[PDB]
């Protein structure tokens, strides 16, 4: 693909920011280009779309540009609501049709530290009774959206049996994720205890459990 | 002031096809274009194709061309998208959206220059694997659980296919603390998910706490009590 | 007014000759082009050869390339065709035509003026 | 010794739609003949007016160059005294044209296999089109009593069409790219010469 | 509303003239593309005639030359001019506004041409004799008559049963023709006599003709 | 050079099918007709598959390849018409179709009586010659019919007419041949051949 955006960009609140976009003459060399935002989990929304014509809705805080084989899109008095990911388009003509940009994810600064909490359940006895042992540890309140997950057999890690769910937005803009790690009945009783490790921010925090 | 509704998502086998609805609300092909645009899980926005009433014309992106098919009926005002030999790579939200078009009088070109309205997008998963109900495993509080005289109980839905899992609490009762989290997809192409509420530790022993797992897919109810 | 007399087809063996002609009639000047074409069986009318009379300009599509001539003799205003080195690919009605141009075309709706077709069998 | 750009006319990698026509005016240059006609089978070629043999010895004022595409049953309207959607509505040429048509099988660059629609042809006009006149208007053409208002409806229709240049249709249906030459020769210094 | 009226139609002598006429309502004829199409007594559709709204007309081979199409954009209605008739051109024509892509979708009433000769004139009637190869069926052959019609009886209306009297060709030379029959048992054929009375009052011509086997 | 089947023959309520050949039928589109007795056509489906405002869900389109269809679902007999197929492509002249004779049927299918008759001996000495093919008796109203000499078709000086409805609601019609005394006396036999949704039925004259 031609068009390129940097992955991510940051903005004191209030000030003002650029988001490249670099094309070829495929597309931007004859062609327009329009910008579109995206908020996690709901639907992508136009923002600009000749070059820098805004549709009703969108305050003039958000402001286009198009020079030559590269494209830019300016947000002036940035807000809270603005963090979100935002695509640059434009309608290239040697594959016929249009092409949507990496995408750049915006971060606003003022947001602090939230701290994940992290519970972790042992495998249940009905499951060890169907032969079967899961460890579930959920992760939830923790912003921002971004954890690493890690377990470990009594005094070593493991990574056979884990599987981790991407961060998801909660309800009150904070983030949640879940963990499992997939044991056998045998597995679970031979060691002493099991730790979910939750690292967030360059900090951890572990639970541990153990067979009854 | 017109709104774009999608048909309800889709799951599908490796091999078969699929084939997405957008109601366009009265004449919006007037002076209108119409796109359908993809977008993976954690992915970016992948043009498919278009299609331009007023023109009576339509075009394909070099990636799909050839596996998909974009129709417009103008009796019934909407549009269709259908897409064949379907691959896992495929699981997506597909969108439907109306564009307004440009005028290049310079080359006589008229091509898509920004979609305002959008449709509501359609979830497509395509996974080998089939139907089955889920093993609802609860998970009991106990001391582990407990912080601050409250306590945390929850209930494992495990090994189901396909999406989506509802659950609620003592028949919808119980609602405040409750907190159910997406589903994984495990390697073995199956789902599993879990639902937790935190309650006050002191409720333990004079309310009884059931998790309601609804999988319509397999039309099974699973009632589960969770007790210390 | 305006009229074109075609002679010259026949049957004859592969590799043999044949000399196809047409007569153009009502022409006030020079200033026309010739063009043949055949008609194989199920096919649509194909040109082969184009001579632009004004230039004196030959041109021949390439399958027939060396082995078609095409001249014009000016006290009878005809054309001539000269096929030789006939294949069975040749086999097809052939039809000569003229336009008020110098030029040539593949398309046989661009000729206004059309001769009867003469048939010519290779086998 | 400035040679008339011929190559970014023919060589072109992209042509512009019917209705709205590109033309390149070419003139202060040293021309050329031989690759007019003698070239090689490739395409149609007439010549109206002027032998292209006597082109080299000729000098004029300007040289239009005029490309396009449309599909085979057409290239016919490209000519003078022609009458049809494209002769009438894009492209007319006047009865007293001067120069020569030249029109090649495209159908290996702009046809695709889903269809390739960019190119555009206008259908729907109040009147004819004088000689070498571009109307590249988008107007709802009303061809009702009752005003249209920029509302596509009843006797209210978009102007323009797509072709759908697909490779499995007939000849008559596969796109042409068009060059059309006019030769101007008008109270003025001639620089358009080819010796 | 919409609407295309059109008048001019009737009889006319071969190599004649007639003009015919398509009143618009709603739809301006002078901004559309306009056509007249025919449809010959029984056959299929056959487009004719064409005006651009820029002014070109384009005709079909079988009309070329002889048909011409214009219309008056102060009365907004369409006319068909046409010269030099003969009885293949005779049908029942329409006028239509085409929207090319979208088809033709608003077509006339259509009015009537009717193009022979003229005349009174009286039938030849022959005798269709039965074969002599448990039934078998005889009749008449009313041959070459014009105009519509003629009543045909049997045995001055004594022999009904059997009889079938069927509808008449409309000949390429504009004259009628019909036969009819009567399907009567074997055994009868030589005791019986058999005598169809054909009528055409037109002409007054009242013609009596005995049916007897082949000889 | 459009070609569409003489007639088709569906029960009601169920769902027609109309074929519309050509060459090189892609790129053009197609338009179909419905003509009902008496009244004059009206379009039912523009440019392949579009309905215009007003027109039952029933009909449907579709083309590719060298073929076009017209659907006709939930079949009533208020479809009893005869549908055209006519191609845009042309910008200087249109085709249509032979035309198509959806019959719907009300009663049974009813093989033709076909009864042909040699010239008589009065027109023969006339110096004129008429073979009287007779068809009656049939339905649907659909027949489509051949003439032979000995057993070489024959096409100039024929005159059919189209199907009228009878009395029993049945159909009839009648195929005459033109010929001159010398043609009917060179030959040893002429036929009448009448085709009846793919039953054909053959009757034979002889000079003698
Ligand atoms: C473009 O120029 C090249 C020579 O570099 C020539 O071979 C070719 O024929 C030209 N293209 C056309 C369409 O004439």
């Amino acid at each position: 693909s031609v068009v390129t955006q940097p992955p991510s960009a940051s903005g004191t609140p209030g000030q003002r920011v650029t988001i490249s976009c670099s094309g070829s003459s495929s597309d931007i060399g004859s062609n327009t280009v329009n910008w579109y935002q995206q908020l996690p989990g709901t639907a992508p929304k136009l923002l600009i779309y000749t070059n820098n014509q805004r549709p009703s809705g969108v305050p003039d805080r958000f402001s286009g540009s198009k020079s030559g084989t590269s494209a830019s899109l300016a947000i002036t008095g940035l807000q809270s609501e603005d963090e979100a990911d935002y695509f640059c388009a434009a309608w290239d003509e040697s594959l016929n049709g249009r092409v949507f940009g990496g995408g750049t994810k915006l971060t606003v600064l003022g947001q602090p530290k939230a701290n994940p909490t992290v519970t972790l359940f042992p495998p249940s006895s009905e499951e060890l009774q169907a032969n079967k042992a899961t460890l579930v540890c959920l992760i939830s309140d923790f912003y921002p959206g971004a954890v690493t997950v890690a377990w470990k057999a009594d005094s070593s890690p493991v990574k056979a049996g884990v599987e981790t769910t991407t961060p998801s937005k909660q309800s009150n803009n904070k983030y949640a994720a879940s963990s499992y790690l997939s044991l056998t009945p045998e597995q679970w009783k031979s060691h002493r205890s099991y730790s979910c490790q939750v690292t967030h921010e360059g900090s951890t925090v572990e639970k541990t459990v153990a067979p009854t | 002031e017109v709104q774009l509704v999608q048909s309800g998502a889709e799951v599908k086998k490796p091999g078969s096809s699929v084939k997405v609805s957008c109601k366009a609300s009265g004449g919006t092909f007037s002076s209108y274009g119409i796109s359908w645009v993809r977008q993976a899980p954690g992915l970016g926005l992948e043009w498919m194709g278009g299609v331009i009433p007023i023109l009576s014309a339509k075009h394909y992106a070099q990636r799909f061309q050839g596996r998909v098919t974009i129709t417009a009926d103008k009796s019934t005002g909407t549009a269709y998208m259908e897409l064949s030999s379907l691959r896992s790579e495929d699981t997506a939200v597909y969108y439907c959206a109306r564009d307004i078009l440009h005028h290049d009088d310079l080359w006589g070109r008229f091509y898509y220059d920004g979609m305002d309205v959008w449709g509501q997008g359609t979830t497509v998963t395509v996974s080998s694997a089939s139907t089955k109900g889920p093993s609802v495993f609860p998970l009991a509080p106990s001391s582990k659980s407990t912080s601050g005289g409250t306590a945390a109980l929850g209930c494992l839905v495990k090994d189901y296919f396909p999406e989506p899992v509802t659950v609620s609490w003592n028949s919808g009762a119980l609602t405040s603390g409750v907190h159910t989290f997406p589903a994984v997809l495990q390697s073995s192409g199956l789902y599993s998910l879990s639902s937790v509420v935190t309650v006050p530790s002191s409720s333990l022993g004079t309310q009884t706490y059931i998790c309601n797992v609804n999988h319509k897919p397999s039309n099974t109810k699973v009632d589960k009590r969770v007790e210390p | 007014q305006v009229q074109l007399v075609e002679s010259g087809g026949g049957l004859v063996q592969p590799g043999g000759s044949l000399r196809l002609s047409c007569a153009a009639s009502g022409f006030t000047n020079d200033f026309y082009s010739i063009a043949w074409f055949r008609q194989a069986p199920g096919k649509e009318r194909e040109g082969v050869s184009w001579l632009s009379v004004s230039d004196n300009t030959p041109t021949y599509v390439d399958s027939v390339k060396d082995r078609f001539t095409i001249s014009r003799h000016n006290a009878n205003n005809t054309v001539y065709l000269q096929m030789n080195m006939l294949k069975p690919e040749d086999t097809a009605i052939y039809y000569c035509a003229a336009g008020r141009f110098a030029g040539r075309d593949t398309w046989p709706s661009s000729y206004d003026y059309w001769g009867q077709g003469t048939q010519v069998t290779v086998s | 010794t400035n040679l008339c750009p011929f190559d970014e006319v023919f060589n072109a990698t992209r042509f512009a739609s019917v209705y709205a026509w590109n033309r390149k005016r070419i003139s202060n240059c040293v021309a050329d003949y031989s690759v007019l006609y003698n070239l090689a089978p490739f395409f149609t070629f007439k010549c109206y007016g002027v032998s292209p043999t006597k082109l080299n010895d000729l000098c004029f004022t300007n040289v239009y160059a005029d490309s396009f595409v449309i599909r085979g049953d057409e290239v016919r309207q490209i000519a003078p005294g022609q009458t049809g959607n494209i002769a009438d509505y894009n492209y007319k040429l006047p009865d007293d044209f001067t120069g020569c048509v030249i029109a090649w099988n495209s159908n290996k660059l702009d046809s695709k296999v889903s269809g390739n629609y960019n190119y555009l042809y206008r259908l729907f006009r109040k009147s004819n089109l004088k000689p070498f006149e571009r109307d590249i208007s988008t107007e709802i053409y009303q061809a009702g009593n009752k005003p249209c208002n920029g509302v596509a409806g009843f006797n209210c229709y978009f102007p323009l069409r797509s072709y759908s240049f697909r490779p499995t249709y007939g000849v008559g249906h596969q796109p042409y790219r068009v060059v059309v030459l006019s030769f101007e020769l008008l109270h003025a210094p001639a620089t358009v010469c080819g010796k």
